[PDB]
């Protein structure tokens, strides 16, 4: 009745509307059009935009194009055909809107981890700098330096610039860094099948080894190019201190921002399982070793090509061995209570972090101890997931979830016995558990091929389907959240315009405090479930 | 019959806090003979073990025993918000 229950919008926009919702708040109108269409139909051509919508031809497209490029909201690729001419195809770019869905959250960690400098002028300084970075979408150093006032300290803002290069965070602008992972692999795939001068028709399987191995080493140099390079940033001419290259520009990055929150999730699990001091001891390790830790960067070869059935492991364990290599080889030798803002050696507090392992924290090698980034994720997904059902439903829903996960695929016979207590309430919460997916249903017959009821039942599996249900939690929570926040704007729009011109009456101040209240609380709810989604996007 | 399933809701309450507890099956061999109610047999070895086995009763560590960590913590909308669930999508 009256449809105000929002059943109208409920069915028809999975994923999708997420993107063009955000960019609408960003810009709106034409900007939401192109991207929203770039999503729905996927790969898109310049002329193709005009055909579909009748979008105010060639005035809007050329305007939106450069607008999307500066903030790099479009993945760009150009090639040709055997017939002739040229073609330029655009893709929905990485997650760049998610960064627009981040903003201050990134700047948060930027300010908080800028410590080792104690409560300085930095707070107002780089906050002005970083806000100028993301907003413009690209920043050249000299033109940025030109914006700084004269007859003052020029290297005060450059006191932290060469400190902006730091370890992670801001890196240089490079070339094809924005590029489809599938396409760059195919572009690098040339000169490999292209390589042989009619060599010899022996061992066809050697064409495999040739192309692959040569592509892998050529892939490593490309992906590690943005990762760590000290050429541009560490330039140090005389008559000065170390100063970043005035020519080469910079850009923000996925590296330590996606890592910092990943450590938080580890801390949240840590702090749960140990004391506050132990969480700190494990923290100081992660802060130093986060540089060489792939973690969030893990698959990196996954998108853009096949894995295998047979050779899947020969791919997978090839990654697992280099996931064995770098953490084992490179990472820190044993230190003693490094600095920090309990005397002697704190390794004893590590040993209590050692002896107690399951699920995680401190599995070791002889002579050197470090936490694996491979086997760690499964127990990380376990915990958070079980806490989700814990928060959602009562304590009954918890206990049964693992009851299916101890052994696997069994009937109600040993379940009723081994679970807890009562049949009818179990059947109740069985239907509540089986309500939305995640246990599926088992299909095996009884004394027939396929006939009817009384066939035996079992409960099992569905790890990825019990994952994706938290990916539905991604958009539709934030959706109505941000939407009815935006609807709160246009409703009070006549007031807000009056407030802006004023920057009177008893009741005009009332609705001023009203919206502002709702605003502050709706952003606190946004970042809340934002932190929840971020952990669920992997495995 | 009905007498069953209601006897496991009592004797397991506070004994947890008084539990490193060595030899996982002795933990029952302890619990089995206690309260003078004299619980019957090893059928209870795998009972309280694998029933309450999940979520914060006692942690599972090697050489057959139980640990404890996070249970100590547990024992201690205007316009539109949340709803968190259903709605499909």
């Amino acid at each position: 009745v009256m449809t105000i229950s929002s059943l109208e919008q409920r069915t028809l926009n999975p994923d999708l509307f997420l993107y063009k919702e955000l960019v609408k708040a960003h810009l709106g109108e034409r900007a939401a059009s192109v991207i929203g269409m770039l999503v729905a139909l996927g790969r898109l051509s310049v002329r193709e935009l005009v055909e579909k919508i009748d979008g105010m031809d060639v005035d809007s497209v050329k305007t939106t194009l450069v607008s999307l490029t500066q903030l790099r909201c479009v993945k760009y690729l150009q090639e040709t055909a055997i017939s002739g001419k040229k073609t330029t195809y655009y893709y929905y770019n990485e997650e760049g809107i998610h960064i627009l869905l981040y903003s201050g959250l990134i700047i948060d960690e930027i300010i908080t981890q800028m410590r080792v400098n104690d409560e300085e002028e930095h707070k107002q300084l780089v906050a002005e700098i970083v806000q100028n970075v993301i907003s413009l979408g690209s920043l050249t150093v000299e033109d940025y330096l030109s914006s700084v006032t004269s007859d003052s300290m020029k290297y005060t803002i450059s006191s932290l610039f060469v400190q902006l290069c730091e370890m992670g965070y801001l890196i240089q602008i490079s070339k094809l860094h924005y590029t489809p992972i599938e396409d760059l692999w195919q572009f690098l795939y040339e000169k490999h099948y292209k390589n042989i001068p009619r060599n010899s028709p022996l061992s066809d399987l050697k064409k495999r080894s040739q192309a692959k191995m040569n592509a892998k080493t050529d892939f490593a140099k490309i992906i590690n190019k943005p990762n760590e390079l000290s050429q541009i940033l560490t330039v140090d001419p005389k008559t000065s201190l170390r100063i970043v290259k005035p020519t080469v520009s910079l850009t923000i990055n996925l590296d330590r921002f996606m890592k910092g929150r990943r450590s938080k999730q580890l801390i949240n699990l840590a702090k749960t399982r140990v004391g506050s001091v132990t969480a700190q001891v494990y923290k100081i390790a992660l802060r130093l070793t986060e540089q060489k830790s792939p973690k969030i960067r893990d698959p990196l070869t996954q998108t853009g090509l096949l894995q295998d059935l047979e050779e899947a492991k020969s791919f997978q364990d090839e990654a697992e061995l280099v996931e064995e290599k770098t953490p084992g080889l490179t990472f820190n030798a044993i230190d003693l209570a490094r600095h920090l803002p309990s005397a002697s050696l704190i390794n004893s507090h590590l040993k209590i972090l050692a002896s107690s392992n399951f699920p995680f924290l401190n599995e070791t090698k002889p002579g050197v101890y470090y936490v694996p980034y491979s086997k760690l994720m499964p127990v990380l997904k376990s915990s958070v997931y079980e806490y989700v059902i814990a928060s959602t439903l009562g304590p009954s829903a918890m206990r049964l979830s693992r009851c299916i996960r101890d052994n696997k695929l069994v009937s109600e016979k040993i379940i009723n016995s081994t679970a807890l207590m009562k049949e009818k309430d179990i059947r109740s919460t069985l239907a509540s558990l089986i309500r939305y997916n995640s246990v599926e249903i088992q299909e095996v017959p009884r004394t027939a091929d396929r006939s009817a009821s009384r066939a035996v039942f079992l409960f099992r599996c569905k790890e990825t389907h019990s994952y994706n249900f938290m990916r539905q939690n991604l958009e539709w929570n934030m959706a109505n959240l941000l939407f009815k926040k935006e609807k709160l704007k246009q409703e009070n729009s006549t007031l807000l315009k009056k407030a802006n011109r004023d920057d009177l009456l008893p009741s005009e101040l009332n609705q001023l405090k009203m919206v502002n209240e709702r605003e502050l609380n709706v952003f606190a709810r946004l970042s809340r479930l934002l932190s929840l989604w971020e952990v669920f996007q992997m495995a | 019959d009905i007498e069953f399933i209601n006897s496991l809701l009592t004797i397991v309450w506070r004994f947890i806090s008084e539990n490193y507890s060595t030899t996982q099956e002795i933990l029952e061999f302890i619990t089995a003979a206690q309260v003078a109610n004299v619980e019957l047999t090893p059928s209870n070895i795998r009972s309280l073990c694998e029933v309450l086995v999940y979520d914060d009763k006692l942690e599972k560590v090697t050489h057959d025993c139980y640990r404890v960590t996070l249970e100590s913590i547990l024992q201690m909308s205007k316009h539109d918000k949340e709803v968190v669930y259903f709605d499909e999508w």
